[PDB]
């Protein structure tokens, strides 16, 4: 499983 | 659920004003699944709508666990647009109701809630401080306080990272320092785990509460952190590396002391790596990297000296993208500044001279006046040696003069009253 936030302020929940 | 797909905006108003907690259900659903499309979701209609008061009540109801969830997706993806649509879901009391769904027997939902104060928090300083007031540290916290972190869920874990990493973030204020004095501990843990997930937003995490005064970055230091950013430093991921750097650029504009903890740690030993890294960015923050550690004490610079550096300097200065060579030349000129003469000697038997005078055919009047400060320095390196002279040839050689002279008659008049003191002063 990847999944990198990198520096993210906000993050979208995809379906 | 197939039923929900697609739906419109009165659709799911229709559905949510019915008294029926199912009808209200799928409408949630099909709300939730309208935000998830991936491209232009109707945030701005779902809001308009009157929904949120809605979603908020529906996170309360312990009874229906579904209606939590989606209502918690439905907000959650609110509170990742704009400022005013996070400012929409806050101002409906989301905030103490997904608190309140931290400690839900339901992880997914647990979840939900985290990566909605998540969102929330990373909006700014006011809504960060406003979720710490509400008291979501205890509960963050408390779903971390594990023997093994190991035990929790790949995902669950990372979205706990990345919260509590938008809780340190941001700076106009600082985070309340209790709060991090709170947060540190579990963060520290988290630092050593093995997912490079959770690796990259726990530096992140340090990168930003260590930007800023002395003291934040002290409270940093004090927990033994130094050691474990050096080694992260070295890490193949970028995503890691990168916040990696940043902790320690950050760290070591604090004071001599803390500077030489990073030293201590072995971080200079990672440089000549970093100081030729493909990825620019990289190269850059690693050269300010080393500036606010050739700005620092001697023995300072004797150590960026053993370990082989100052070649890496001038091959940055030689090459490099320019926003890098910006800051090899303070990098250079804080070394000048602060070295002594035997260390100011090496610097220009390294071949620093040439390249540091073809920067001076850049457009940019900041970097003129950071080399030409550079030169004075050395000058006055050679001064105390008596050849000044050698230097002079030294720099005609390579066509220096010739740009010193034309610098004489640059508008800005910090620079032609410097350029003018060196032609007259050893020309």
């Amino acid at each position: 499983e990847a999944g990198m936030t990198l520096g993210a302020r906000k993050l979208k929940k995809l379906g | 659920n197939q039923g929900t797909v697609n739906w419109s905006v009165e659709d799911i108003v229709k559905g949510i004003n019915s008294n029926n907690l199912e009808s209200q259900l799928q409408a949630t659903q099909a709300a939730r699944k309208l935000l998830s499309r991936e491209k232009q979701p109707p945030i701005d209609n779902i809001i308009r709508a009157g929904l949120i008061p809605k979603f908020v009540s529906f996170l309360g109801k312990t009874d229906c666990s579904p209606i939590q969830f989606e209502s918690a997706w439905a907000l959650t993806n609110i509170a990742s647009g704009t400022s005013e649509q996070t400012k929409a879901v806050v101002d409906g009391g989301a905030i103490p109701a997904f608190i309140s769904l931290l400690a839900s027997p339901h992880a997914h939902i647990s979840e939900q809630a985290v990566w909605a104060l998540g969102n929330i928090a990373g909006d700014g300083s006011a809504f960060r401080d406003l979720v710490i007031k509400h008291g979501a540290i205890d509960p963050l916290l408390a779903l971390l306080a594990v023997p093994d972190l190991s035990t929790l869920a790949c995902g669950y874990l990372r979205n706990l990272t990345w919260t509590l990493s938008n809780l340190c973030r941001n700076k106009n204020p600082a985070p309340p320092l209790d709060a991090v004095e709170q947060i540190l501990p579990t963060l520290v843990r988290l630092l050593h785990h093995n997912d490079p997930e959770v690796l990259a937003d726990s530096c992140w995490a340090i990168s930003y509460l260590t930007d800023g005064p002395n003291e934040r970055i002290e409270m940093v230091v004090k927990k033994g952190v130094v050691p474990q950013l050096v080694k992260l430093l070295g890490a193949t991921e970028l995503p890691i590396v990168t916040p990696a750097l940043r902790a320690i650029g950050n760290i070591v504009t604090g004071t001599d002391e803390q500077t030489q903890k990073v030293i201590d740690a072995g971080a200079l030993a990672v440089f000549p790596s970093l100081l030729t890294n493909p990825k620019t960015n990289i190269q850059k923050e690693a050269t300010w990297t080393m500036s606010n550690i050739t700005a620092g004490r001697q023995d300072q610079i004797q150590q960026v000296v053993n370990h082989g550096l100052v070649p890496f300097l001038v091959g940055v200065l030689s090459k490099a993208d320019f926003k890098t060579q910006k800051e090899a030349a303070w990098a250079i000129t804080n070394y000048t500044s602060g070295g002594t003469v035997e260390q100011i000697v090496y610097l220009v038997h390294c071949g620093i001279i040439e390249p540091l005078m073809n920067l001076l055919s850049a457009k940019d009047t900041k970097i003129i006046q950071v080399i030409l400060d550079a030169i004075s320095n050395i000058f006055q390196a050679a001064e105390k040696l008596g050849e000044t002279e050698k230097l002079s040839i030294m720099i005609e050689e390579c066509g220096g003069l010739d740009k010193i002279e034309a610098l004489q008659r640059h508008e800005n008049e910090s620079v032609y009253k410097a350029s003018l003191n060196l032609i007259e002063k050893y020309f």
